[PDB]
């Protein structure tokens, strides 16, 4: 009949979780680009 | 003389649009005391004046007597540095930090 | 002739000023998903124009101010104060070459807080006063970080000179040795120009009183002072080349690293919340103060110990 429905298989996975992709260096990498920033500067 | 002429200008030229603004659209018809906030000044200008004291430092550098220039410059820094620690542990940093 | 430099001096400023509300509406809308004005001008842009005009032709508020004289004084203070900051600025050449040009720009930047003040007074609401007194409180708070990191910037630059600062960076960009001055000295010139996260004035948590033209006055200083803390910040951390027979790669090196400083600006209020009053006095008096004390020994005792003490004249 002519009724709104999902289909056969249905749908497909909807991603509904929190997704924070952790992109970026590490803590000590950033104080050692600072610091070899800082060097740099001050060669 | 430049210097007093562009004064004379940036003032002029602002007179000029406060007088315009003020009087362009003339043509149609149509607290309690805080503490606080005293205490941030008066903090301010206690380190305005050890400012004060610190700006001749690139003058300064060029002296030949660097072990006394050196260290009186650490301990001015210092100076303000103990001021802010006493200002910090006193309280007086508190509720505007 | 030299007052034809001063003119081209400081229209272009009212000009670039007028244009400057027209780049925050832009950008603040395609960071919003969204457009900005693009049907009064051809892509927006006579925008300005017609809110310039629209401005001029407002009603008055009439106020029954405390005093007519400051009223009046405030505009004009800000607007005097805002222009003159711009003519020892070397690009590559300064309208007004002094020797204490940095002395001067921030002698005549703590003077802008009669502004707020003389504002605030001069309004008859006394949360009007109570909104400018925490203005006030704020601005001199950042002052004392402005001062600080700028006097331990000018120890490599060994004056106060502003066009030596070109000289100093020849080598290397100056954000390169002073990095975190130069990201301390950012925040402090965004908290200097009350502009956000610093904008109090805009949270529900000075200048109300004024009339449409008055309030575009004292807008107008406001960017005014932003472009002009932008090109400070580009002179004295990012200082470009200069041939001084070609002054022009001068001029359009500055001119683009503050225009992108400009909207690194308008970056930031589309990016971030407000701060609460307390907090932003915390990160001032608690965190910049502190490190900024650090970073001043640390500046004045590094070219003593690498030998590396610029010369003084
Ligand atoms: C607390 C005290 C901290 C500072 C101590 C002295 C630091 C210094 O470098 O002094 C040398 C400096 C200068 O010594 P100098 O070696 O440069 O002197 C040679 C002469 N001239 C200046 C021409 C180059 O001061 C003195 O020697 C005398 C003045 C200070 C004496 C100590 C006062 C202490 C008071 C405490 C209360
Ligand atoms: C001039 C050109 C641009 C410059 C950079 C600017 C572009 C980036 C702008 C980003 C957006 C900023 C929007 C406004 C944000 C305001 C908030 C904010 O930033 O707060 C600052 C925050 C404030 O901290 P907070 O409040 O977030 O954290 C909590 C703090 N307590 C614990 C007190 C509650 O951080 C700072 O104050 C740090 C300032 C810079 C420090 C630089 C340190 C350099 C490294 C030193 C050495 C370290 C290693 C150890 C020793 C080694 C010795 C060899
Ligand atoms: C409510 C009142 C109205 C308020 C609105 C209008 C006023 C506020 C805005 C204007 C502020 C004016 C500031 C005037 C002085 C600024 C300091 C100064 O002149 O510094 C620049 C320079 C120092 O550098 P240097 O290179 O050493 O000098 C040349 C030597 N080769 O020195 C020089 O170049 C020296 C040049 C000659 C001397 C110039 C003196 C100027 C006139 C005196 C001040 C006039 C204004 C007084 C009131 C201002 C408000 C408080
Ligand atoms: C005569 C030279 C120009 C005088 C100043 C008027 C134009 C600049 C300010 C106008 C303005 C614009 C465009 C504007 O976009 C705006 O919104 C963010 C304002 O209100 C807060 C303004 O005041």
């Amino acid at each position: 009949v002519k009724q709104d429905m999902p289909p056969v298989g249905g749908y497909g996975p909807i991603d509904y979780k929190r997704n924070l992709p952790r992109r970026g260096l590490s803590g000590y990498s950033m104080f050692a680009v600072g610091i070899g920033a800082l060097l740099f500067g001050y060669w | 003389m430049n210097l007093m002429i562009t004064l004379l200008t940036n003032f002029t030229l602002a007179t000029l649009l406060v007088t315009i603004a003020f009087w362009l659209p003339q043509l149609n018809v149509y607290l309690p005391f805080s503490m606080k906030f005293f205490l941030v000044a008066i903090t301010f200008l206690l380190f305005d004046l050890e400012i004060a004291l610190l700006l001749p430092l690139p003058w300064a550098s060029q002296t030949t007597n660097l072990n006394t220039m050196l260290t009186m410059a650490l301990l001015l820094i210092f100076l303000l540095a103990v001021s802010l620690a006493y200002e910090w542990t006193q309280k007086g940093l508190e509720w505007t930090e | 002739m030299f007052m034809i430099n001063v003119l081209t001096l400081i229209i272009p400023i009212l000009l670039a000023v007028a244009f400057l509300t027209l780049v925050e509406r832009k950008v603040l809308g395609y960071m919003q998903f969204r457009k900005g004005p693009n049907v009064v001008g051809p892509y927006g842009l006579l925008q300005p124009i017609a809110d310039a005009i629209k401005l001029f032709i407002k009603e008055p508020l009439r106020p029954a101010t405390s005093s007519i004289s400051m009223f009046i004084l405030a505009p004009i203070l800000a607007l005097t104060l805002a222009l003159t900051m711009w003519i020892p600025l070397p690009m590559p050449y300064p309208l007004i070459n002094m020797n204490l040009g940095v002395l001067f720009m921030l002698a005549m930047s703590s003077l802008a807080v009669y502004s707020i003040l003389w504002s605030g007074w001069a309004s008859n609401s006394k949360y009007a006063l109570i909104g400018a007194l925490r203005a006030v409180a704020q601005t001199i708070s950042y002052e004392v970080t402005l001062a600080i990191i700028l006097l331990s910037v000018l120890l490599m630059n060994g004056s106060f000179t502003l066009s030596t600062l070109i000289i100093t960076q020849e080598q290397v960009w100056l954000i390169f040795p002073a990095w975190p001055l130069a990201m301390m000295w950012f925040i402090s010139t965004l908290a200097e120009t009350n502009r956000a996260p610093f904008d109090l004035t805009e949270g529900e948590s000075f200048n109300v009183e004024y009339a449409a033209g008055p309030f575009a006055l004292f807008f107008m200083a406001e960017y005014a002072n932003i472009i002009m803390m932008n090109i400070f910040t580009t002179t004295l951390f990012l200082g470009a080349f200069h041939n001084p027979y070609m002054p022009e790669l001068y001029t359009i090196n500055f001119t683009i690293k503050s225009l992108l400083l400009s909207i690194t600006f308008l970056w930031i209020r589309a990016s971030y919340p407000r701060f609460r009053y307390d907090q932003l006095m915390h990160l001032l008096w608690k965190n910049f103060l502190p490190l900024t004390l650090a970073l001043c020994m640390w500046h004045v005792s590094l070219p003593i110990l690498l030998s590396s003490i610029p010369p003084q004249t």
